[PDB]
């Protein structure tokens, strides 16, 4: 009958349904996209919230700076995300206190993923319902993009989208992304193109998207959230570029 | 009825939740181990590149310590916890007894951790089965396998994971003292066996060899290409 | 239906009865019978041991808590082993602290308190061993029985176990004679009473009878397979 | 209806049934009566003799909870012995910290609070024992207090617990106990105990009588066998 | 396809307005109309003997097809009043059943309380439908039964029970018509009461969109 | 089905139902409106009382966590007090550690974290109250809402409680970013007026204002003046 | 359903049904309590019903003194009521020890009420089914009356009632406050007695009612003696 | 007429109407899932024999270890879940060693069984310690050793009860093997006869034909310590059959 409650019961067929159910939640969440380019890595998210009476007081609703050299975007239950982001920031600071060097990017991801696996194994707690993309530069492997799942399983992706219409985005990215040729400028353009297709709104509001880029300048990583004017220019450039291709057609 | 709790025993004395966790291992990617006279070879299938996904992050074969290497089939996350815990023990034994861990000690430790999870409700059995390959102080090659239940057994050759039944049949027929005679021959046997279950060719197999004192070496994709070619040509 | 109200020790039934405690009481009936009787100078426990197979040895039904106290178990052996250890430690404690053999009655009160806690709290099952405790203390020979329910009773004589009504019946009719009986007579009366419990085909043998005797001058002693022969030989034949 | 399964639950109409079910347990037990007269409090229990094998003067349902206070219990005996232990511990503590014999009204309250706790939590069942405590102290006077499985505690001039509680109360009611002296009441308690006992349903009973008062110098004590015997005779004669 | 939804939405908007109109006006008006009929003297005849209709079948005695035997006029006039009423209730119920079924929401795991309020109402409407459908069947049976009994009486003039049966069948129908109008009056009333009390959940089962947790 | 009862169980479809049910409790709560003007933030809520017998001075829906932060709630009343007390305490802990008044954003993150904690364990029930937190920090007005889920959002203006959806629409139509508080307090009383369902009176409504001076509750006389408009 | 049966689970419409069920328990007792606040006095009156002649009348009371100057009347399950009174008395003393001044009545209701919310939010315990009304004099704000219900609500009222006839009682009191004449001590007591009597239709005798008063002139809570109650009752009948 | 409701079976700590504590009973059934093991105690010594049940030729036979040494004097043959046996064999090994440390003597076979039994009894949630398995253990151990009283074989069951047995068979074919054992066992038999008899019984019960690889046999004669017949020795005895 029901082998899908409690998170600790393997179903006949060996499937942990409560984790699978959690993964379903990420699908409802606003699309977040990350692209890795030789110069820098970028995270762009769709701010699903669009109610007219909301204020942009924070640096970003869905992009969070875990440490000087890394950043993350969250898709899923927001409350669960706040807990994980607090933990990630502590895990990183602990590495710096102990080894006096910045946390290598994979390690921060591996450690959070371990907290996520535990919640699945022990009986009382619900599996965390968040999937998050981490972008960072580490001396060992340079620029890296990693995606995490409620399962606690993490992967390194050159480009990926988590959230609503994620599949469409990955398909578009699969044809569009050129390996070894991406530059932040081109990538920001790829992001606008994929985001436009995935988002239902015909015109990206430029207030409906948040794009943040991590680049190493002068030996120090800079994570900058592009300001609205910068994004508006990108949307206009895309609108014109696509229109020109239609005009040629 | 008797399948909802690990502690409950079925009329007929079967603990169902432990058996179900073993089913999970079957869904996982195949892994094969052959104990050659001087080399132990561990080979695992790779599901797919996915094109936009970096392959460095996904590694089924890992080194628990200098003399012990482990490959896993089952829920990936659980493996990362077990592998990490085994690594702490390997180093802790070295601290406590000053001596490198024998392959069996690591197998017993990994097994006990799993049994501990099966014993009490409120924890789910780790859904991983592992092949631990190592060379002992005497230098005898040793291959051991562990299951979510906590039973450890030594196998001259074995396959865990999807298609394990098919490969194990192939191995039973193919394995012989003659096959293990040459270190290359041993690598060829595992590659040939994985080929039986892998939908693709060499592109989808990750293989690694541990020599008598050398550290684990993951063979480069090109070296694998050479081996598959020799096997295909001989076919 | 009424399937409900029987699941846990913490649920009172609509008519004031905690069913699990009653179900636990049924466990004593499953065990082999044991008979305990007392005389002004001695207290005796006799037991009918059962064997898994001819090759297997008969189980131990009589266990020594202390020089002055011994118990016979009827019911789940595990609960008995656990309770016996508690009793033994409580007795050892009294000798270390007060250098006096623990009054037998006080020990039974302690067994009752430990036994009651499982009955009121969710968690541990009620102990399902029924225990007959026999000892000689300064007050005199004492025979007490403990139910899986924590309630305990002081008895002139008692039989707990399967087909124990038959033994209680014999004991009641021949009860007056017991007070002035000699030890041989008292064990003999008891062996006859347990004989009633046995199926008609079965007979008391040296192998299935265990006798434990405690008295003013006798430390609790469990006469076993070859040492029950003196007490058994004098007995007659089945009525 | 799942309302009655636990004491944590409250029925839609506001009733916690598990406590009420526990109260039904006391009715299963044999009757016990306590009467408070000017000199002191006399308690009596009809102790059914289930088997001839059981020793007389054993399986007592009257317990001394402290030198000055005595407890008579009805209901599941195991719980009662355990409650008696809680009471004795509380009495010891009051003497140890406050340095004097516990006032009975306080004792009843402390034991009641312990009994009430079981009512609230779901892990533990309500206790199934209803008990009466009585004490005589020159300063306090003679006090009889009865505690239900609910933890309600009240002081009763005369009280009965057990299967025949309703019948006994009617008899106790016609007693003018306040004027009566302790020695006379012992005969009266016996008469009531004999009247309530049902010979057909219950084969036989041994009356256990205990008393605390000026006569006992404020020590609860089992009534001397001479006094008990005289009373049992008075009772049979009255039964006629 | 959008065009398809538009037409169906039009049907829904019509159903909603008609259903609301029916609850607001037709149901209350009918309860008064049907109660008027019950109060009417025709349905309150004191002596059932007055209802008896003549059966002119020759009674046999020791020494032709019977003259036309007409149906009790009183019963037919009453049936003629009742048969339209039975039909309107069945039609008005069907309009309500369709409206609720249309309003049932997309099946979803949570917030199924509203679905339940609707399902409970559907049970009452289903029960009423069976009872009313039965009433329509009884009207047809009365004519056939009276007819067969009359035929039997003519074939066997001697048996007088057959004569009594015809008179009895008519009296029974009269009692049942009174009950059926009383039931229709009650049914109109019950539907108004269940729908009126539970309208908010019935019209809007899921409720308004909740704040985003995602 | 089974998903509805547990709080640690994700429903097929990944919805934690008990939290959704908890939000439903807030919706049933008395209407509360918050408007963030440039010079201040006005928090107002209906304090309708069943009888004249109740003494209004006894309990206040709008409460001050610190000198510059104040909150209003819609939902279960007992729960508000628990959160308010924890909030007042969390702020004092900030003052002791950093000797500066807590930034409003920081308190809302901290109060929300407490709410999330209640959500995780099976034994506890999610809090059934949503809080509107208003504060003036760094010369800037701030308004935030924390839902039982543990999620905080920042609203220029919002309404929680009965008729929240209609209230928000009225506010979107009547909201101007440049509004001054004196005008804004009027807008809020109008928003509450939409769903009051009774004659508003000074007692029936409770209003609070946050500005450079800090959170204060308008006393009944002041509101009577504003209501006179 | 199943939405009821655990305090923690919330109904699909967010109603926490178990807490509501508890308020029903207060009524099951069958007793009503009325409290009215005067210009200088606060009075609590409750119906005293003694079920049996045997019960000592002195022991049965619903009026308890939390501290010398705060008095409470608790309606609901008797056992739960006593439990809350102890917590209140402990809390009242703990305030004096920690803060050095007598707990203000409002703060005692707040603490007691807050304890009730914990029960309402934690799974194992059951909301205590009792309502406590506290009467006290605060020097700054004059007389005070506060009620805490099983939910954790703690409002303070000019006048209030708890029990079977609370709604009717509230209506009577509401009419009397609306025609405000202010209340002298006599009137405050008279209003209370008339209200309880009218709602119950009892025509009370001194024994059936327990009345407790706090006054600015004598701040200590006192439970009036039967004679004092009779005097007020006689006056009500006379006029 | 079938009443198959059950409903008291699930959950230890529940007594069935009739007081049967079914979960423990079900655990006793589990040992039947295990390979048969037979022990004969003779004056010359106690012999223990088990069927390996090797699933695949690739699995190394030595690893399957159904007969193990608790200490030189006492050895154990286990049938049932292998994993829970490993815990019980470990408690035994530590307890024998703890006795040497504290009392400088060798524990009798009975005390060692009592010691492992005490651990088995704890399944009832008897203790408050977190690290105790809630489920009754699913293994049955036959413990045989030469002690002060000479060769002794004790059998332990998931309930935790232990008894001396002159000969016992635990396992899938225990019923039937026991019957055969009853006919063959005579107190006077020498170990040589017993080894042959036990292997004859195993050959009959085992599905596969007996081969040195499929069986494990051990003996603890009074002078010698626990000895496991090596393949060569096993080959000689099997040939005699």
């Amino acid at each position: 009958r029901r082998y899908d409650s409690r998170t600790t019961i393997f179903s006949p067929e060996g499937r942990l349904y409560q984790v699978e159910y959690a993964m379903e939640a990420i699908g409802h969440a606003g699309t977040c996209l990350g692209i890795l380019a030789n110069d820098g890595v970028l995270l762009a998210a769709e701010r699903r919230n669009i109610h007219k009476l909301l204020d942009e007081v924070f640096f970003s609703e869905k992009i969070y700076k875990l440490n000087e050299d890394m950043a993350c975007s969250v898709a899923g239950i927001t409350s669960d995300a706040n807990v994980l982001t607090n933990e990630l920031r502590l895990i990183a600071q602990r590495y710096l206190l102990q080894y006096q060097e910045p946390i290598p990017c994979e390690q921060l991801v591996t450690a959070l993923c371990d907290i996520k696996q535990a919640y699945t194994q022990f009986g009382g707690k619900r599996p965390f319902g968040v999937s998050l993309l981490y972008i960072g530069w580490d001396k060992h492997y340079g620029f890296q993009l990693y995606q995490s799942d409620p399962s606690g399983n993490y992967g390194g992706w050159k480009a990926t989208c988590i959230g609503n219409n994620s599949a469409a985005a990955v398909s578009m990215l699969k044809q569009d992304y050129k390996e070894g040729e991406m530059t932040l400028k081109s990538a920001l353009a790829l992001a606008i193109k994929v985001l436009n297709k995935t988002m239902d709104v015909s015109k990206l509001s430029a207030e409906k998207v948040e794009i943040a880029t991590l680049t190493r300048e002068n030996g120090k990583t800079v994570i900058r959230v592009l300001k609205q004017k910068e994004v508006e220019q990108l949307i206009k450039k895309h609108e014109e570029e696509e229109a020109k291709a239609e005009r040629e057609k | 009825s008797y399948d909802r709790a690990i502690t409950v025993f079925s009329p007929d004395g079967h603990l169902f939740q432990v058996e179900y966790a073993q089913e999970a291992v079957k869904k996982g990617s195949t892994a094969v181990g052959v104990r050659g006279r001087d080399i132990v070879v561990l080979g695992v299938e790779k599901k797919s590149v996915a094109k936009l996904q970096d392959e460095r992050t996904v590694r089924k074969i890992c080194a628990l310590d200098d003399n012990v290497c482990m490959a896993f089939a089952g829920l990936t996350a659980d493996a990362r916890i077990v592998i990490n815990r085994a690594r702490v023990e390997c180093q802790s034994h070295r601290l406590t007894v000053e001596d490198p861990v024998t392959v069996e000690y690591i197998t017993r430790y990994i097994a006990s951790l799993k049994q501990r999870y099966t014993q009490s409700n409120g924890r789910r059995p780790f859904g991983i089965s592992a092949l631990i390959v190592g060379f002992d102080f005497d230098g005898t090659p040793r291959l051991y396998q562990t299951d979510p239940s906590g039973t450890y057994h030594a196998w001259k050759a074995n396959a865990i994971g999807r298609g394990a039944k098919s490969v194990r049949e192939f191995l039973e027929k193919n394995y012989t003292d003659e096959a293990i005679e040459t270190d290359d021959l041993t690598i060829k046997l595992v590659i040939k066996a994985l080929l039986e279950v892998v939908q693709s060719g060499g592109k989808n197999i990750e293989l690694a060899v541990m020599r008598r004192d050398q550290s684990l070496k993951i063979l480069n994709p090109e070296e694998i290409e050479k081996y598959v070619a020799e096997i295909e040509k001989e076919k | 239906f009424r399937n409900q109200y029987d699941n846990d020790v913490t649920v009172w039934s609509p008519q004031g009865r905690i069913h699990q405690i009653e179900y636990a009481m049924e466990a004593v009936k499953q065990g082999s019978a044991t008979v305990g009787l007392k005389s002004k100078t001695h207290a005796v426990l006799v037991a009918l041991k059962r064997a898994q197979s001819e090759l297997a040895a008969h189980q131990k039904k009589i266990l020594h808590v202390d020089n002055h106290i011994g118990i016979s178990i009827a019911g789940l052996t595990a609960d008995a082993r656990l309770l016996c250890n508690f009793m033994r430690q409580e007795c050892l404690d009294s000798r270390f602290v007060f250098d006096r053999p623990l009054p037998v009655s006080r020990l039974v009160s302690l067994i009752g308190s430990k036994t009651q806690i499982p009955t009121q709290r969710y968690g541990r099952r009620p102990y399902g061993v029924g225990l007959l405790i026999a000892g000689y203390d300064d007050m005199g020979p004492h025979i007490f029985q403990t139910c899986p329910s924590a309630n305990y009773f002081d008895c002139r004589a008692m039989s707990i176990g399967a087909r124990s009504q038959s033994a209680r019946t014999y004991l009641e009719r021949h009860m007056s004679e017991f007070m002035e009986c000699n030890l041989n007579e008292l064990v003999k009366h008891g062996l006859r009473a347990l004989r009633e419990t046995l199926p008609a085909e079965q007979d008391l043998t040296t192998k299935n009878v265990s006798i434990g005797i405690v008295g003013k001058d006798l430390e609790f002693t469990i006469y076993d397979d070859d040492d029950v022969s003196p007490f058994l030989e004098g007995l007659e034949e089945r009525p | 209806t799942g309302y009655d399964l636990s004491a944590s639950t409250f029925s839609p109409d506001g009733r916690v049934f598990q406590v009420e079910y526990a109260m039904k347990a006391v009715e299963n037990s044999s009757t016990a009566i306590g009467i408070r007269c000017k000199d002191g409090v006399v308690f009596g229990v009809e102790k059914l003799v289930l088997s001839k094998l059981y020793e007389e003067g054993s399986n007592k349902r009257l317990f001394n909870v402290d030198r000055h206070v005595g407890m008579a219990v009805a209901g599941l005996l195991a719980d009662a012995r355990s409650l008696a232990d809680i009471a004795r511990e509380e009495a010891s503590n009051f003497r140890s910290n406050f340095g004097y014999n516990i006032p009975l009204k306080h004792l009843a309250d402390r034991v009641a609070m312990y009994v009430h706790a079981y009512t609230l939590y779901s892990a533990v069942r309500p206790f199934g024992c209803s008990f009466m405590l009585g004490s005589y102290s020159v300063n306090d006077g003679a006090q009889l207090y009865m505690i239900d499985p609910s933890g309600v505690s009240y002081g009763y001039w005369g009280c009965a617990i057990g299967k025949a509680r309703q019948a006994a109360k009617t008899e106790i009611e016609k007693l003018q106990m306040k004027e009566m002296t302790c020695r006379d009441i012992v005969k009266e308690v016996a008469k009531i105990i004999y009247i309530v006992h049902d010979e057909v349903k219950d084969k036989a009973f041994e009356l256990e009588l205990s008393w605390v008062g000026e006569l006992t110098n404020g020590r609860h004590e089992i009534v001397p066998k001479d006094i008990r015997e005289e009373a049992e005779k008075y009772a049979k004669e009255s039964l006629k | 396809s959008g065009e398809a939804r538009k037409q169906v939405e039009v049907f829904r908007q019509n159903l909603f307005q008609e259903a609301e109109e029916f609850l607001y006006r037709f149901l209350p008006q009918k309860i008064i109309y049907l109660n008027q009929l019950l109060q009417e003297d025709s349905l309150n005849v004191a002596d059932l003997t007055s209802l008896r209709a003549p059966l002119d079948i020759p009674i046999p005695d020791p020494p032709h097809k019977c003259g036309f035997l007409p149906g009790n006029e009183k019963v037919l006039s009453l049936l003629a009043l009742v048969k339209p009423e039975v039909w309107t209730l069945k039609e008005k119920c069907i309009l309500v059943i369709t409206w609720i079924q249309h309003l049932i929401p997309k099946i979803e795991d949570g917030n199924d309380f509203g679905v339940a309020i609707q399902e409970k109402v559907l049970e009452r409407v289903n029960a009423v439908k069976t009872k009313v459908e039965a009433f329509q069947t009884t009207i047809s049976k009365y004519f056939s039964e009276r007819g067969d009994a009359v035929a039997k009486a003519s074939k066997e003039t001697h048996v007088m029970d057959y004569r009594a049966l015809v008179h009895e069948r008519d009296e029974a129908a009269y009692g049942e018509l009174r009950a059926m109008v009383l039931d229709l009056r009650a049914f109109y009333a019950e539907l108004y009461h269940i729908i009126s009390s539970n309208l908010e959940k019935i019209v809007n089962p899921k409720g308004e969109e909740k704040p985003s947790m995602y | 089905r089974g998903y509805s009862f547990s709080l640690t169980t994700f429903s097929p479809s990944g919805k934690l139902v008990q939290i959704e049910y908890a939000l439903a409790a807030v919706a049933g709560g008395a209407p509360s409106v918050g408007i963030k003007a440039a010079n201040g933030v006005v928090l107002a809520t209906e304090k309708k009382q069943k009888s004249i017998l109740y003494d209004e001075r006894s309990v206040h829906k709008v409460e001050p966590i610190t000198k510059h932060i104040g909150l209003v709630y819609s939902g279960m009343g007992p729960d508000y007090r628990v959160l308010v007390h924890r909030a007042r305490k969390l702020a004092q802990q900030y003052y002791l550690v950093y000797q500066e008044p807590i930034p409003t954003a920081q308190l809302v993150q901290r109060v929300a974290s407490v709410m999330q904690e209640y959500t995780q364990s099976g034994g506890v029930r999610p809090f059934g109250v949503s809080l509107l937190i208003c504060g003036w920090n760094e010369g800037r007005p701030y308004l935030f809402q924390s839902d039982p889920s543990g999620a905080y959002f920042a609203w220029k203006a919002t309404a929680m409680g009965k008729n929240y959806v209609n209230g928000k629409t009225f506010l979107e139509k009547r909201y101007n970013e440049d509004l001054e508080l004196e005008d804004a307090i009027h807008t809020a009383i109008l928003t509450l007026k939409e769903s009051f369902e009774g004659q508003m009176t000074e007692d029936n409504i409770e209003v609070g204002i946050c500005n450079e001076a800090g959170f204060r509750r308008l006393t009944p006389t002041e509101v009577k003046d504003y209501l006179a408009a | 359903a199943g939405f009821d049966r655990h305090i923690t689970i919330f109904s699909p419409e967010g109603r926490l049904y178990q807490v509501e069920y508890a308020f029903k328990a207060i009524n099951q007792g069958g007793l009503t309590s009325v409290a009215v606040r005067g210009k200088d006095c606060a009075v609590i009156v409750t119906q005293k019903k003694v079920p049996d002649k045997l019960l000592d009348s002195s022991t049965v009371t619903h009026l308890f003194k939390i501290t010398e100057n705060i008095g409470c009347v608790m309606t609901g399950m008797t056992a739960d009521s006593r439990s809350q009174v102890q917590r209140a008395r402990y809390e009242a003393a703990n305030w004096k020890y920690k803060y050095g001044y007598e707990i203000p009545v409002d703060m005692l209701c707040k603490r007691i009420a807050d304890i009730s919310q914990v029960y309402t939010q934690n799974a194992e315990m059951r909301p205590l089914g009792c309502c406590m009304i506290l009467i006290g004099i605060d020097e700054e704000q004059g007389p005070q009356v506060y009620k805490c219900d099983p939910a954790g609500y703690y409002c303070g009222f000019k006048a209030t009632a708890a029990g079977v006839k609370q709604t009717e009682s509230t209506s009577f009191l509401e009419k009397k406050v609306k025609k405000k004449f202010d209340w002298t001590f006599e009137q405050t007591v008279e209003t209370a007695i008339t209200c309880l009597s009218t709602v119950l239709s009892i025509d009370f005798k001194p024994s059936e009612i327990e009345v407790g008063v706090v006054t600015v002139e004598n701040p200590k809570f006192r439970i009036l003696t039967e004679a004092e109650i009779d005097a007020h009752l006689v006056a009500l009948a006379e006029r | 007429m079938f009443l198959t409701r059950s409903e008291y079976d699930r959950g230890v700590n529940t007594f069935s109407p009739e007081g049967r504590l079914f979960q423990v009973e079900y655990a006793i059934e589990a040992i039947k899932l295990g390979s048969t093991a037979i022990g004969i105690q003779t004056s010359e010594g106690v012999c223990l024999a088990v069927e390996k049940r090797i699933t695949s030729p690739l699995m190394e036979p030595s690893s399957i270890e159904k007969i193990v040494e608790i200490d030189a004097h006492i050895g154990c043959a286990m049938s049932g879940l292998i994993a829970d046996a490993k815990t019980l064999i470990d408690k035994a090994r530590v307890e024998t060693q703890n006795h040497w440390f504290t009392y400088n003597e060798t524990m009798t076979v009975e005390s060692v069984t009592q010691a492992v039994s005490n651990l088995a009894l704890q399944f009832g949630e008897e203790d408050a310690d977190p690290g105790a398995m809630s489920r009754p253990f699913g293994v049955a151990l036959l413990f045989g050793g030469v002690d002060e009283k000479g060769p002794q074989l004790f059998h332990m069951d998931p309930s935790g009860t232990f008894v001396q047995c002159d000969a016992r068979a635990i396992g899938s074919a225990s019923e039937g093997a026991q019957s055969s054992l009853q006919e063959v066992y005579h107190k006077s038999m020498t170990l040589k006869e017993a080894i042959k008899s036990s292997l004859i019984i195993l050959k009959q019960v085992m599905e596969e034909k007996l081969n040195a690889t499929n069986i494990e046999l051990a003996t603890v004669q009074p002078g010698q310590n626990f000895h496991m017949f090596t393949k060569e020795e096993l080959e000689e005895v099997i040939k005699d059959i």
